[PDB]
RNA sequence: GAAUCUCUUUGAAGUGUAGUAUCUGUUCUUUUCAGUGUAACAACUGAAAUGACCUAGGCUC
């Protein structure tokens, strides 16, 4: 039932835990640092963490925290699309556009069961920080992503460039973000998404 | 789980087969079927919360729908008796019954005194000394008043003995003139004859205890027994019998108003009412006055002489117990009885015909050994040289039986060598050619031959030659018989020094160690170990570094007798021969035994770990301690306790500068049973050593500190098990400091709840008191002596109690009462000179 | 009894007899049943002896014993020694529910 | 059961040693049963009655035993009063 | 000394005296809560043991490993406990009316108490 | 007993008495008053205001 996982005594000091919360403590019996309780098998274990009040504290651990201060089903085929980044001029700075490509009715022809085809393809502006392998980061990308098509990202050097200042009269139909709404076009028809 | 369905008690349940009163009235029901007819998890926890709620639900329901349970006759042992535990926790819970009730229950639970087992007639007086409380006096006189008038000679009996618990339970004093009403009634017959017995079972469960109260039962005696009722004249007589056995000779200045009408009643009416009688006067002997014993005995031996014929049984009984307690009388010569009663008695009572029932045989063997006494014991036996031989087994076996109690008070120095040669020969006889199964020729013969032991030299040798043919047999019973004889022979043969003679009863042994019987196996391990115990070590044959790695698969046999004589034996080598055996091999002892102790017998496994400390002497310390430590990971309470109990044993031949150390580490291994199984040890190894505790104690301070605040409530408790050893044999040594210390970490311990912990507890700081002293100890008594929480004061009022009983005296200083503190104080205790 | 609850003793003012124990309960301090360094031999009223009764073993109450009972030395210094008579008048939940079992 | 054994138990210690308190015990009650035993070993040694008899000054030292004999008894103050 | 629930002691006059008699030492205060004594956050934090440095030079920490055969010599063991231990003590202890409640760690003031020492 | 040939291999579970701890599930105030209870709580036991007015409150009716 443990599902082979290791998890260290109290006292030996912290490799890391799926939740780093159950403990041993001097003695042999297992422990929830937070509520505070004893559990004599990892059956009771589980049992607390099912158990109502084990989240409470949780949320409650979380409320201290903050006091200090559709994504299973998501269909993957992982094909790199085709983009056409182009530098572009206005007036008065510069900034960058990109056009992004998309099947033309080869396999989309099986699947139309209005889940989600409706959703437009979506941008977001990631960290390196964080990566799958962890080695060299400090840049910016501007990814986008739709459902069966693999994600694509843009590295960003520049601190900041067609970061505009009050494009449109402020209307607020957020979509998914201000970025979104306020500088990228789907060309549904012809599958041909722009971003600028 | 409802294990066990009873399809027609449950029916007779009914209530639910699939509103406070409703969920009260099922949910009682619903237990009560939990602890009949259920599973054993099951039925523990519904007597717990029975009687938790005990006081909850109304003892109207409880009893209405309990009691009748007991009525059906489809109940088991087992079952009524589940039953009849509840009855008496919730009885001794409740404490207060109205009368309606407490006749159902008394008439309920009435008739489990007459049952044949003492098991069920305990708990059967169990019942009825709670009750007894519970109703009072007046309840339960009116109870057994309407009863006595019964017809019912069941019912009567059954109210007989349950009245007499209660006589007991709230005293005869208070009784008493109930006992004078059954008892004087000129109104009933059967409440004159009922009102008697009461009497008997009064007298029989009081003991000793009838003689402050026999003034007022000897009245129903004197008065009642002059009834013209046989009946009644009879059960008289009997009462006279148990309360003048239970009266023991004191009581003679009360007893000498009845002794005359006896006389003159077995002058007269003869037959079983002077059966009866002679029972009585019989009983009134021993506690005669010299000269009334030198006259009313003469007196009495006429008439039993004249009665020795009596065809009857009963009056045969009478009679031998009449020449029992006669036997004692210094007035009758054992010139007399030799000349007289002796002769006309072995001719009389040892026809064939008497050995045929054993309950007659019985008092015929014990008034046979009374009469040893004053008897010549050469005499006594030369009448028991002709029985000894005839051809009747069980006519033997009684036989036997007189030579066994016999010889073992008197002994056979009287005897002349020929009628002495005439016994061995007998014995041997009758040993050989014993037909039944049973256990007491080896030991009569054994006893025997313990009694006289260098005169056997020339029979000492045929006896051996019987021993061994019977060694090889085809029965296992005579093979354990035989090798249990010999192992009872062992100590004698040394003192002829036949030394060699006992070298080939070890080989022959030895050889047939390999047989399949275990019953028989253990028998002749049991020689072994007598052999090896007697004889030297080296003169041993086999030799023993021979015969130990035969006993080493032995000790997987199972059943249990085999282990016991062999766990006997290979500690016997342990202490012995430390050499012999490899210490390779005693290795595979220790894992064998390390094995073997998970056996459910408490004498296997204590003696299993009393051999870990031949072992340790024997062989490495460090060594031991290893594999029992390994074992100490295993979740059975039996194998951590006992390997416990090794460690501490270890310990103490060894010495604990060695053990301690290790045991220490062993604590500092995370795991609870591990470290509770250090604690124990502890414990036990504390002990088990008196004296060395005290420079040791130190280095267990810090090991406490761990273990006393620990948050599990078992290992608080087995190290206040520690600090009771340790503190006792360790007290006045100058360790108080320590103690001090110890004790400031279990005071707060002192609220804990649960029986084991506060008994532990307690324990704990009793012991604390004695190395302290009170005044400390006192000092965070008083503290905490009154208080208002009402529970600090009845959880430290507990530990003042304690310290009362031990202490009074010594507390006598150390009371902080000052003259504004009390407003008498004590005038004597300012004043200075 | 330390271990079995529901065992009651006797404690009355202990006479000049000496309490018997069987070969089964050999070894035992009556009061905690332990078996280390015993020192002085058990007396009991003479309420507890009188007939066949005395026989029984003033530990488990049924069987006849032959030896006699000694108190360790902890109780001894606990003063449980001299407190009274001990004896166990109740056979108990335990060896009551075992001879039931069984049989 | 086992809390109902200490019941009996408290029955028996209190019938043999006189005061033990259980539970609730009135300061009058308790505080009789500490001037019982404290004048019961002033008595009781015949030491400390040695002492006591001197520090008094009594004539004969028997009149100091008996009198805390006596005065274990409530009413001896009264009496010692009617004097 | 004397509290509030005080007031409620059924003899206050008498419980304020011997509560405030001199020697006495007040109940550990950890009744009135239903914690059972010990709910500790700190107990989960507890160090499970720590040799005392005397036993520790007796190796056998090395020879059996108890976190997650070992002979040793005769003179050696005896010689720790008694030539080497017999001045030996515990350095903390306690003191006449030191009660250890619940929230309380002994170790800290252990190296409190040797770094008073140490540190000038 | 000795001699030869062929082939193959190696190099067990379990019980009962008492008692404890720990999960999890589940429950929860409309307001008062008085009693029990409690160290105080808690908890338990009984009843029931309806209407009007003023900026939590009322010597209110
Ligand atoms: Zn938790
Ligand atoms: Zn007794
Ligand atoms: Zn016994
Ligand atoms: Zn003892």
């Amino acid at each position: 039932l443990s599902k082979g996982e290791n998890v260290p005594y109290t006292f030996q000091d912290e490799q890391v835990r799926s939740n780093p919360y159950i403990y041993k403590n001097h003695s042999g019996k297992l422990v929830c640092k937070l509520c505070n309780t004893m559990h004599m098998s990892w059956s009771s274990v589980e049992r607390h963490l099912g158990g109502k009040k084990h989240g409470l504290n949780v949320l409650r651990r979380g409320i201290s925290i903050e006091k200090s201060s559709d994504f299973r089903q998501q269909q993957k085929i992982i094909e790199a699309k085709q983009s056409l980044k182009n530098n572009g001029t206005i007036p008065g700075s510069v900034g960058l556009a990109i056009q992004v490509n998309y099947s033309s009715e080869v396999k989309e022809n099986s699947v139309d069961s209005d889940d989600k085809a409706k959703v437009p393809p979506l941008i977001r502006i990631v960290s390196g920080l964080e990566l799958s392998d962890t080695k060299q980061k400090g840049k910016k990308f501007l990814v986008i992503a739709y459902e069966p098509f693999e994600n694509i990202a843009i590295e960003l050097p520049p601190n900041e460039i067609l970061f505009s200042e009050n494009n449109d009269m402020d209307n607020n139909n957020d979509g998914v973000d201000e970025l979104n709404k306020k500088c990228t076009f789907w060309d549904a028809i012809s599958k041909l998404y722009y971003v600028q | 789980d409802l294990m066990f369905f009873k399809p027609s008690d449950h029916k007779y349940f009914a209530d639910v087969i699939s509103n406070k009163d409703e969920k009260k009235e099922r949910t009682l029901s619903m237990l009560l079927l939990k602890i009949k007819n259920g599973n054993t998890a099951s039925r523990r926890t519904s007597m717990r919360i029975l009687t938790d709620k005990a006081v909850t639900f109304g003892p109207e329901m409880i009893f209405n729908r309990l009691l009748p349970i007991l009525l059906d006759r489809s109940l088991e042992d087992q079952e009524r008796h589940l039953m009849i535990k509840t009855i008496d926790r919730v009885l001794y819970q409740l404490g207060d019954l109205t009368k309606p009730y407490v006749h159902k229950i008394l008439v309920v639970a009435a008739p489990l005194l007459i049952d044949e087992d003492p098991m069920v007639r305990s708990t059967g007086q169990e019942i009825i000394t709670n009750l007894s409380t519970v109703a009072g006096l007046k309840t339960i006189l009116t109870v057994m008043r309407p009863d006595i008038e019964n017809e019912d000679e069941y019912v009567r009996n059954v109210t007989s003995r349950a009245a007499a618990v209660v006589a007991k339970a709230l005293g005869v004093n208070q009784l008493l003139p109930f006992i004078n009403a059954a008892c004087h009634s000129r109104k009933s017959w059967k409440a004159r004859h009922t009102g008697i017995k009461i009497v008997q079972q009064i007298g029989i469960l009081l003991g000793i205890g009838v003689l402050n109260h026999l003034t007022g039962l000897m009245s129903c005696i004197k008065d009642c027994l002059m009834d013209d009722h046989v009946p009644v004249r009879i059960v008289t007589a009997h009462t006279l019998s148990t309360l003048a056995e239970n009266s023991y000779p004191y009581g003679i200045e009360v007893f000498n108003v009845v002794l005359e009408p006896l006389w003159k009643g077995i002058r007269s009416h003869r037959g079983k009412v002077l059966s009866s009688f002679l029972k009585a006067v019989g009983s009134m002997i021993p506690l005669m006055d010299p000269e009334y014993a030198g006259y009313y005995t003469t007196e009495a031996m006429r008439i039993i002489r004249r009665e020795f014929d009596s065809p009857d049984d009963e009056m045969k009984k009478t009679i031998l117990l009449v020449l029992q307690k006669c036997s004692a009388v210094e007035s009758i010569t054992p010139k007399f009885l030799r000349e007289e009663i002796a002769p006309e008695f072995f001719q009389k009572f040892w026809v064939r015909r008497v050995a045929l029932d054993r309950p007659l045989n019985k008092v015929v063997t014990y008034t046979t050994v009374t009469l040893a006494k004053k008897l010549g014991c050469s005499y006594t036996i030369d009448k028991l040289l002709t029985p000894l031989r005839d051809e009747a087994e069980p006519f033997r076996t009684m036989a036997v039986h007189a030579v066994t109690r016999t010889v073992n008070l008197l002994g056979t120095a009287d005897l002349d060598e020929r009628l002495e040669t005439r016994l061995i020969d007998a014995l041997l006889i009758a040993f050989q050619e014993q037909t039944n199964s049973d256990s007491i020729i080896f030991k009569g013969f054994g006893a025997v031959t313990v009694s006289l032991d260098i005169r056997m030299k020339p029979f000492l040798a045929p006896i051996v030659s019987t021993i061994l043919n019977h060694l090889k047999h085809k029965t296992p019973l005579v093979r354990q018989h035989a090798a249990d004889l010999c192992a009872i022979l062992i100590p004698v043969i040394k003192n002829c020094h036949e030394f060699e003679m006992l070298n080939k009863l070890n080989i022959i042994l030895y050889e047939s160690l390999g047989e399949v019987y275990p019953e028989v196996l253990g028998s002749i391990i049991n020689a072994m170990y007598c052999i090896t115990s007697v004889m030297d070590l080296d003169k041993l044959q086999p030799p023993i570094n021979q015969i130990l790695p035969t006993l080493t698969p032995i000790l997987r046999n199972k059943h249990r007798k085999v282990e016991v004589n062999t766990i006997k034996f290979v500690g016997l080598i342990g202490k012995l021969a430390p050499t012999y055996a490899p210490p390779k091999e005693w290795m595979r002892i220790c894992f064998e035994l390390l094995e073997l102790l998970k056996s459910t017998n408490k004498e296997i496994r204590r003696s299993a770990n009393a051999t870990f400390g031949f072992i340790a002497e024997a062989i490495g310390p460090h060594d031991v301690l290893v594999a029992l430590l390994n074992n100490l990971k295993v979740q059975e309470r039996q194998l951590r306790v006992c390997t416990a109990v090794a460690i501490g044993i270890v310990a103490k031949v060894c010495g604990p500068y060695n053990v301690l150390p290790v045991i220490m580490n062993e604590y500092t291994t995370p795991e609870t049973n591990v470290q509770n199984g250090v604690l124990k040890a502890m414990s036990f190894m504390f002990e088990y050593i008196g004296n060395m505790s005290k420079d040791y104690i130190y280095f267990i301070t810090p090991l406490l500190e761990d273990a006393l605040t620990d948050r599990d409530l078992v290992h608080r408790q087995t190290a206040s098990n520690v600090i009771t050893h340790l503190a006792l044999n360790c007290s006045g040594t100058g360790h108080e400091d320590a103690f001090i210390h110890l004790m400031n970490l279990l005071i707060p311990n002192i609220f804990e709840t649960s029986p084991h912990a506060i008994m532990r507890i307690l324990e704990g700081l009793e012991a604390l008191s004695q190395a302290l002293g009170p005044g400390l100890f006192m000092n965070y008594i008083w503290a905490g002596l009154f208080h208002p929480a009402k529970n600090v004061r009845k959880a430290f009022w507990r530990v003042y109690n304690n310290m009362y009983v031990m202490y009074q005296d010594a507390m006598v200083p150390f009371y902080p009462v000052t003259p504004d503190n009390n407003e008498e104080y004590i005038e004597e205790l300012d004043l200075v000179l | 009894s330390r271990h079995q609850f529901d065992l009651i003793m006797c404690l009355k003012q202990p006479g000049v007899q000496t309490g018997l124990l069987c070969e089964k309960c050999d070894g035992k301090c009556p009061i905690c049943d332990s078996y280390v360094r015993p020192k002085r031999k058990v007396r009991v009223c003479e309420n507890c002896s009188f007939g066949k009764q005395a026989k029984n073993c003033i530990i488990c109450n049924l069987n006849v014993g032959v030896n006699d009972a000694f108190y360790c030395w902890e109780c001894c210094r606990l003063g449980k020694d001299k407190d009274g008579c001990p004896r166990i008048l109740n056979l108990g939940s335990n060896r009551l529910d075992r001879h039931f079992e069984k049989k | 059961a086992e809390k109902q054994r200490q019941l009996k138990l408290q029955k028996i210690y209190k019938q043999k040693y006189i005061g033990l308190g259980d539970e609730s015990t009135t300061r009058e009650q308790w505080q009789r049963n500490v001037r019982n035993d404290t004048l019961n070993t002033l008595q009781g040694h015949s030491a400390s009655l040695e002492y006591v008899s001197l520090s008094r000054g009594d004539l004969s030292i028997r009149d100091t035993r008996i009198h805390l004999l006596k005065s274990m008894s409530p009413g001896y103050k009264a009496y010692l009063r009617e004097e | 000394i004397i509290e509030w629930y005080d007031c409620d002691a059924r003899y206050p006059g008498l419980l304020a005296s011997i509560k405030c008699t001199k020697n006495v030492i007040p109940v550990p205060s950890h009744w009135q809560s239903k914690k059972e004594y010990l709910s500790g956050r700190s107990l989960l934090g507890k160090r499970p043991f720590e040799l005392p440095d005397i036993i520790k030079k007796t190796n056998i920490e090395q020879m059996r490993s108890t976190l997650p055969a070992l002979d040793l010599d005769y003179k050696k063991l005896h010689d720790v406990f008694f030539k080497i231990g017999a001045n030996w003590k515990p350095d903390h202890l306690l003191c006449f009316g030191d009660v250890y409640y619940e929230n309380r760690n002994l170790f800290e003031e252990t190296n409190w108490k040797r770094m008073v020492d140490h540190k000038r």
